[PDB]
């Protein structure tokens, strides 16, 4: 999937202000197919804007955002020293890759998931991470891993329907090996031949709903809720 | 006899009741007749072979 | 069976471009992994996207044909919004001898096999000769692949546990 | 050559026959020539059939 381009990567500005946010790709790709976060540095993830124009849940009335095809925006009706955060642009590939753009940090001027097993191998090595499920059925959504350098564009590891289609990069595919249990409401990522480029900050996240299920659960083609990550890091 | 190269079964819904208590009215008509008629059959055979061996003897 | 296979009316890929097909869900599963029945298919929007369809097929193996198909129900409004973006529903599947529309809307329903939604399935038999026609505007289940035969005589079904 | 349908509905092909009132008994071949010049679905075929068997 596409080479996503944020505008800009980082933005000082003042309170009572608007703030325009460009993410533009190489292709001309749609519109109900990017999702829009922030992030504080510390806190996981949150869910804001989805596929160009329409607003998530538990929300004021704020940030809203326009554009179609290769150009796809987010722009913002007022800032806020509460908002100083860096904000992403997540797009759902045809070929099923999820693809990121290099988060975009607003400067102020004057149910759940749980991760296991982050930390520390030796390069060249091997080591498994879990996650697990709490309250929801970990059957029907579509499951992604993901990373994270500290201060960096993100970039997606890996992917998988219910039904098996897996999706991985090609540079991260065969290092990593995944599994899932939704009996278990629990899943596994296994991985070998590790170097620097894992020196990074882990997330499992949870996706789409597939087709059919009974719920009080609408979908998008968003995530539906992130966990809170772990490190993992070689060193000697 | 002829003996066709057969399928008895049958099945219906609770919307088919016409149906249901017709084919089972059929086949059990059919089925105490071949009874009926078969069994009359054998006492009545069996009889007459008691009869033809009476006879040859005499 | 005098005869009876399986073949490839639609293949999955080239079929249907126009519509996001590889839905499925997590009741039909195997080995405790999700799926969907594999001679037939979902169809929903290129995000977000329903183009409303016309598609047909008449039979050039000379052979009788059993062809299927379902009609969906949502437990909830947002699917309907979401995955086909209109509430009225209208598909035609269409033949010389058999014809037959169908309009519905969402029907709440229990819980079974935690499911609350539906599809409703329907068939028909089609000739040598004649013509399939499926028109709609969404609320479909389609044919990946159909069922080539022969008729058949006078063999059967038994239920059985021996 | 006539089917059932082109003689009730009046095929010009199918002489019509006001005249024949009522008869014995209705006679066709397997395989009717004339079915409808303008084709259409017709349900109840059975139905009519067996109501037109006397
Ligand atoms: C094929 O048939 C088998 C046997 O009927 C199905 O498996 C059984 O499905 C029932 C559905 O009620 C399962 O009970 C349910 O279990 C879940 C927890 O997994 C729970 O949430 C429900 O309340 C209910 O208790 C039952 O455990 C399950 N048994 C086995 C051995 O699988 C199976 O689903 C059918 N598969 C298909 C594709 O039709
Ligand atoms: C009553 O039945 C007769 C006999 O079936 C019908 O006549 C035949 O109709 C066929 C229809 O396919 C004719 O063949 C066609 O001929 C035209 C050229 O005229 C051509 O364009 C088609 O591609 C096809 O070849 C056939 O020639 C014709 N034969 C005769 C002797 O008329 C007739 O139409 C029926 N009439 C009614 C009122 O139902
Ligand atoms: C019934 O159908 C036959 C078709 O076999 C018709 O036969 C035709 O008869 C005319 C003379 O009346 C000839 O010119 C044609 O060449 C014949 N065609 C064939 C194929 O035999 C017959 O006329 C029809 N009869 C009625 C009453 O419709
Ligand atoms: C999809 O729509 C486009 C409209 O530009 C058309 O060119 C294409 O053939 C369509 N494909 C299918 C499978 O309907
Ligand atoms: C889809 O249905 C609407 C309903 O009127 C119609 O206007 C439109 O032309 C239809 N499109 C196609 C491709 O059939």
């Amino acid at each position: 999937e596409i080479v996503l381009t944020q505008s800009p990567g980082t933005l000082s500005l003042s309170p009572g202000e608007r703030a325009t946010l460009s993410c533009r790709a190489s292709q001309s790709i749609s519109g109900y197919y990017l999702t829009w976060y922030q992030q504080k540095p510390g806190q996981a993830p949150r869910l804001l804007i989805y596929g160009a124009s329409s607003r998530a849940t538990g929300i004021p009335d704020r940030f809203s955002g326009s554009g179609s095809g290769t150009d796809f925006t987010l722009t913002i009706s007022r800032l806020e020293p509460e908002d100083f955060a860096v904000y992403y642009c997540q797009q759902y590939g045809i070929s099923p890759v999820i693809t990121f753009g290099g988060g975009t940090n607003v400067e102020i001027k004057g149910v759940q998931l749980v991760e296991s097993g982050g930390g520390l191998v030796q390069p060249g090595g091997s080591l498994r991470l879990s996650c697990a499920a709490s309250g929801f059925t970990f059957n029907i959504y579509d499951m992604h891993w993901v990373r994270q350098a500290p201060g960096k564009g993100l970039e997606w590891v890996s992917g998988l329907t219910t039904g098996g289609d897996t999706s991985y990069s090609g540079s991260v595919r065969g290092r990593f090996s995944i599994s899932r249990e939704n009996a278990k409401n629990s899943l596994y990522l296994q991985m070998n031949n590790l170097r620097a480029g894992d020196t990074a900050a882990y997330f499992c996240v949870r996706g789409v709903r597939e087709v059919g299920a009974t719920g009080g659960d609408p979908f998008y083609y968003a995530m539906a809720v992130w966990g809170q990550g772990t490190t993992v890091t070689v060193s000697s | 006899m002829n003996t066709q190269f057969t399928a008895v079964g049958k099945e219906f819904n609770k919307l088919e009741r016409r149906m249901e208590n017709l084919n089972k009215k059929v086949d059990d008509g059919f089925i105490d007749i071949w009874t009926y008629n078969a069994e009359l059959l054998v006492l009545l055979e069996n009889e007459r072979t008691l009869d033809f061996h009476d006879s040859n003897v005499k | 069976v005098s005869s009876f296979e399986r073949f490839e009316i639609f293949p999955k890929e080239s079929s249907w471009p126009n519509h996001t097909t590889t839905g499925v869900s997590a009741s039909c599963s195997h080995n405790g992994e999700s799926s969907f029945y594999k001679n037939l298919l979902w169809l929903t929007g290129k995000n977000g996207l329903y183009p409303n369809l016309s598609k047909s097929y008449a039979n050039n193996k000379e052979k009788e044909v059993l062809v299927l198909w379902g009609v969906h129900h949502p437990p909830n409004i947002g699917d309907q919004r979401a995955l086909y973006h209109t509430e009225n529903a209208y598909v035609s599947v269409v033949s010389s001898h058999y014809s037959r529309k169908f309009t519905p809307e969402i029907a709440k329903r229990p819980k079974v096999r935690d499911r609350e939604g539906r599809i409703n399935y329907y068939w028909t038999l089609l000739e040598p000769g004649d013509t399939i026609i499926f028109e709609a505007n969404g609320n479909l289940i389609a044919p990946r692949y159909a069922f080539a035969l022969s008729r058949g005589f006078g063999s059967g079904i038994i239920n059985s546990n021996a | 050559n006539c089917s059932v349908a082109g003689w009730i509905l009046g095929n010009p092909e199918c002489e019509l026959l006001i005249s024949r009132e009522s008869w014995s008994y209705i006679v066709e071949k397997p395989n009717p020539e004339n079915g409808t010049c303008y084709p259409g679905h017709f349900a109840d075929y059975e139905e009519l059939r067996e109501q037109l068997s006397s």
